[PDB]
RNA sequence: ACCUUACCUGGCCUUGACAUGCUGAGAACUUUCCAGAGAUGGAUUGGUGCCUUCGGGAACUCAGACACAGGUGCUGCAUGGCUGUCGUCAGCUCGUGUCGUGAGAUGUUGGGUUAAGUCCCGUAACGAGCGCAACCCUUGUCCUUAGUUACCAGCACCUCGGGUGGGCACUCUAAGGAGACUGCCGGUGACAAACCGGAGGAAGGUGGGGAUGACGUCAAGUCAUCAUGGCCCUUACGGCCAGGGCUACACACGUGCUACAAUGGUCGGUACAAAGGGUUGCCAAGCCGCGAGGUGGAGCUAAUCCCAUAAAACCGAUCGUAGUCCGGAUCGCAGUCUGCAACUCGACUGCGUGAAGUCGGAAUCGCUAGUAAUCGUGAAUCAGAAUGUCACGGUGAAUACGUU
């Protein structure tokens, strides 16, 4: 917006865990206002993570997002006759949004019985990085060096 | 909204209203479960005796000032494009513009 | 369709022109305009000229059309074909 | 033990009529509770304004109907039975029940 | 004794009575969990009560009319906040910092002419 | 663009309805039909008299009509041989009994309907429209009338192309709801068609 | 569906279905029949009327005659009225003065600032009008009055239903008021307008939404809602009646509904809405039907009775990703209901059959907070017919660094 007066609302309504990132992930996985459905699906996924993963699931969650967040992002700018791309450092707030969106959209595309164990599967895969979300993250990362020439 | 057409719907109004009782009795006897097939059939014949121009389905209500077949409001008696004209002058009691 | 509370429906003058007809065998088609009337097995073999919009198409009734109305055996839209 | 029900289109007349009847009843020696207001009926109409095709051009009109209730405790003077022509004047409808 | 409060939110109106007790919590003479079925509504109700460490200090009797489960839960929260502040009138600043006494003024926007929803519009082909 | 009717937008706020009564689901349509018929009949018959406002009230099974006219002499002739025939005719139309009260209005040139009718009947007599506009505006402004606008549309004169002219003076704020803007329209029938006349008159502010 | 209806086929009328003016006969009404698809034509018991200057007269039906009546016939490029659009964008003008030979220009340019030609300061301009803002409606806090049909904190009874006695506590309903005004504090600011913060407050910077549409433009739309200048037909381009079509079908386009599934489809019981309509009406209880429904008759002119059981949501069980316990088109058979009449051409119900569809190319659309998305409910028109229009609530996000 040209005016830049649009402030942001603050949401923090963690039911039991009392965290922050969890609720934003809730909103990301919430579809068509099905908040309770998102509750039960993500909590079943986290239960599977907790039974599979020895440690608590929240630090595993944040470590998984640590391996999906892209450090730099490429963005096309047209020089006026040619279609270029420019690498830029990602906004610190934007990193979490990209992390959450990528993780959800990649957990959606597994194809197994439900997306609770899909979310668990990519949560453990992203915990060190053998998933597909990390594949897209590293591809986008390497595009920056592929286009480091312009940068400025 | 030709005046002949208004005349021929007003005459339909009289023709419908002027019986007003044989329809009710015949249809009530027909719909009565215990009346025998003879009183079913004679009632059917009686219903088919009278002119078709007697039912309420044939009666298409119209604006009382223009007779426009479309755009009717039965709470009033006026059409779509006379109710507004009368309302803006304040003739219709207790009618204003609504915002809420 | 019409409920079981009412079995038949026939134009009354049609009923009188068919019931009087059966006193002698089929000798002439009967001219009719009411496409709505039912047909029972009691005018089987009679030929009825039902109005179609511009002409009275004659159709010979048989026993195998008790449950179909007069108008079903008369088409009002031509559609000879696009080309 | 009588009860009076008032119908009106605009509250301006109904408030005046209720005040008049309450004052007359209290002055004549009767006992009267507090005027009870009922939910007002709102009839909504939406009408095309163009004489030809303009579907998005509407006009919205509203009819408001106001309902009031009153009661008379210890009916001692039926003077209100000589004042209908004054209690209701132009656009207020009065019903009296349980005479 | 006792104190009273009223909470309104999302066309939901709730009345709260606060007495000495330990927090039995009755929703229209029904168990709290029997009413709030598998939701955070219990926690959002308990938010302001537990913010002032008085969960076991009082007993609550409430009634609710209108709205959905989230609206009724918000109404309970607002009403019990207004009732609690009526008992210990030094914690108003704490609730102001927490922003619990402040009512939510959001409400459903009406539908308008020429639109499907309150703001949705048809597709508008330009040719 | 188009402008909302200034009388309708101010209904309830500063203007008053011309038919004040109450009815229910059955008699409401009949009452409206009777009111419209009586109003058109009264206007058509007392066209010669300068009649502006026909107020209708309905007490229980009765009817009262009040007439705002600049000329009460014509209707009230030699001690009441006119209004009584009118009462009888209206009772022929209105099933309920009627009641008539002739109200005389001062300053006719401050009433929009009268000004519009005078301008229209002048244009019917092949008079130049600009002179009529100026005379009406000046007559209105001699007394009160903190603003007035007059508009005339059609084939002015005898030209075979229509146009609109208007003259204003003072202030006529149509976007202020306090202002009681009197408004009127009328039609003048000539040999070359129809001429439309619109009059806006601004009286003053209503405060408190 | 008939009507609507303005079109076609066929049948039937000529001062006519309707208005006024002349003459004659007489009541309307009720006549229970016949022929006719029907307009229509022919019998048909009954009454000869009201008021009387008792002479007569009004009203109603029919017959004749002209002046007529009639037209949804053409001209929106002859018009009125009404409406769209640029655009709810911030502009558009005038008086007096001044400058120029004049068309014209200043006011209305400039520095800031604002959502705004909003405001401040300057300044050959000084002032004003239509616009902007405000007055109107609604939503969010509190107060006064009000307590039935609405409410139930306390007291008691209770058959444990505010059910009962009872109360004016509360919610609520509807009238009148208070409150929000950059008001107070800090900084910036030409020590101005204003901006960026803070406190308090339910609400803070026109709080949210609505109504409100300047001068004019598009010879924009409408002669078919209406009115109207012309032109046109008068045995017809005017009227009446039966059927048919507007729902046709090698194709193309716009706007929608349902899906292609597992954040799903089925099964069991389960909790919470708002708004509204109903005496030519709603239509309960009970009983009979798997079923749409039928008998029945209660209560209600309605905060009192009915429509009327919200749904998504939650818990448990099952299906296991398969064109399938998905998806429902199509079709066959048998039914319910309104309607004179469901073939052309209605809506629903029962059994069975079960398609395309594996998320969609170029291209293109809507939306900034109770918003999008998703779930259900109601009203108008209406005998019947809504995936459309208008309206009401349930759950309820993501994103905005920036103006190339
Ligand atoms: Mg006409
Ligand atoms: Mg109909
Ligand atoms: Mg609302
Ligand atoms: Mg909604
Ligand atoms: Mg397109
Ligand atoms: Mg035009
Ligand atoms: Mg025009
Ligand atoms: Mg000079
Ligand atoms: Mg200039
Ligand atoms: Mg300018
Ligand atoms: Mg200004
Ligand atoms: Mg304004
Ligand atoms: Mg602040
Ligand atoms: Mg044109
Ligand atoms: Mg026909
Ligand atoms: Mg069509
Ligand atoms: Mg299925």
């Amino acid at each position: 917006p040209r005016r830049r007066v649009a402030a942001k609302r603050e949401v923090l309504a963690d039911p039991k865990y009392g965290s922050q990132i969890l609720a934003k992930f809730m909103n990301h996985v919430m579809e068509s206002g099905k908040k309770a459905v998102a509750e039960r699906i993500v909590y079943g996924a986290l239960d599977k993570v907790k039974e599979r993963g020895k440690a608590d699931p929240l630090e595993t969650f944040e470590k998984a997002l640590d391996a999906i967040a892209p450090l730099v992002e490429v963005k096309s700018r047209r020089v006026g006759g040619a279609t270029y791309q420019v690498p830029v450092e990602v906004r610190p707030s934007r990193r979490n949004a990209l992390a959450m969106r990528w993780l959800v959209d990649f957990a959606r595309k597994r194809g197994e019985k439900s997306m609770a164990l899909r979310l668990a599967g990519e949560l453990l895969d992203a915990a060190e990085g053998k998933g597909a979300a990390v594949k897209k993250r590293e591809d986008v990362h390497r595009m920056a060096e592929a286009n480091k020439a312009f940068s400025h | 909204a030709k005046e002949s057409m208004k005349n021929r719907e007003l005459k339909r109004q009289l023709t419908v209203a002027k019986y007003a009782k044989k329809r009710a009795e015949l249809k009530a006897i027909i719909a009565n479960p215990n009346s025998s097939a003879e009183e079913r059939w004679n009632a059917q014949v009686a219903l088919q005796k009278q002119p078709r121009d007697a039912s309420a389905s044939r009666l298409r209500n119209r604006c009382r000032l223009t007779g426009r077949p479309h755009g009717f409001y039965r709470k009033f008696g006026l059409s779509r494009n006379k109710l507004r004209e009368a309302a803006m002058r304040g003739d219709v009691p207790g009618l204003v513009k609504a915002s809420w | 369709p019409r409920s079981l509370k009412k079995g038949p429906f026939i134009d009354l003058h049609l009923l009188k022109k068919v019931e009087v007809a059966v006193e002698k065998n089929d000798r002439k088609p009967i001219k009719t305009w009411s496409r709505r009337s039912m047909i029972l097995p009691h005018m089987v073999g009679l030929t009825i000229a039902v109005h179609n919009g511009r002409q009275h198409v004659p159709v010979l009734v048989n026993e195998d059309m008790v449950g179909h109305k007069l108008g079903e055996f008369a088409a009002t839209r031509t559609y000879r074909g696009h080309a | 033990q009588i009860r009076i029900r008032l119908k009106a289109f605009d509250h301006r007349l109904i408030d005046q009529s209720t005040q008049e009847i309450v004052e007359t009843a209290k002055r004549t020696g009767a006992q009267v509770r507090g005027p009870i207001p009922l939910p007002t009926r709102k009839e909504r109409f939406t009408v095309l304004i163009s004489p030809h095709v303009n579907k998005d051009a509407r006009d919205q009109y509203e009819i408001r109907t106001h309902k009031r209730v009153l009661d008379i405790v210890q009916p001692t003077d039926k003077t209100v039975d000589a004042l209908m022509k004054l209690d209701l004047a132009a656009g207020v409808e009065v019903q009296i029940s349980l005479g | 004794t006792q104190n009273y409060g009223t909470g309104r939110r999302k066309t939901a109106t709730a009345r709260v009575f606060l007495r000495p007790g330990t927090g039995k919590i009755s929703i229209n003479n029904r168990g709290l969990d029997q009413f709030f079925g598998r939701e955070t509504a219990r926690m959002v109700v308990r938010q302001p009560l537990e913010l002032t460490e008085t969960v076991e200090k009082f007993d609550i009797f409430v009634t609710v009319v209108g709205g959905g489960v989230s609206g009724q839960a918000g109404a309970i929260r607002h009403g019990i906040t207004r009732a609690l502040i009526e008992y210990d009138e030094t914690l108003r600043s704490s609730l102001r910092k927490a922003g619990y006494v402040t009512r939510d003024a959001r409400e459903v926007e009406r539908k308008k002419v020429g639109l499907r929803k309150a703001r949705k519009r048809p597709q508008y082909s330009k040719r | 663009g188009q402008k909302v009717h200034p009388n309708g937008i101010r209904l309830g706020i500063v203007k008053e309805h011309t038919s004040v009564w109450y009815a229910d689901r059955k008699n409401y349509a009949d009452y409206l039909f009777a009111d419209l018929k009586v109003r058109e009949y009264l206007q058509d018959k007392l066209k010669s008299a300068s009649v502006s406002r026909i107020d209708i009230h309905r007490p229980a099974q009765t009817a009262r009509i009040t007439i705002h006219t600049a000329r009460p002499g014509i209707v009230i002739g030699k001690k009441g041989e006119d209004v009584e025939k009118l009462r009888q005719d209206l009772t022929k139309q209105m099933g309920v009994p009627v009641h008539i009260n002739i109200e005389e209005i001062r300053k006719p040139e401050l009433d929009a309907m009268l000004v519009a009718q005078s301008v229209a009947q002048q244009l019917e007599r092949r008079v130049m429209f600009r002179r009529a506009m100026k005379r009406a505006v000046q007559n209105a402004m001699r007394i009160g009338a903190k603003g007035i606008k007059i508009q005339v549309s059609g084939r002015l004169g005898g030209a075979e192309i229509a146009r609109t002219e208007w003259y204003r003076e003072g202030r006529v704020p149509l976007h202020t709801l306090r202002a009681d803007i009197d408004y009127a329209t009328y039609e003048a029938h000539t040999t070359y068609g129809v001429i439309g006349v619109k009059v806006w008159i601004f009286k003053g502010e209503v405060i408190g």
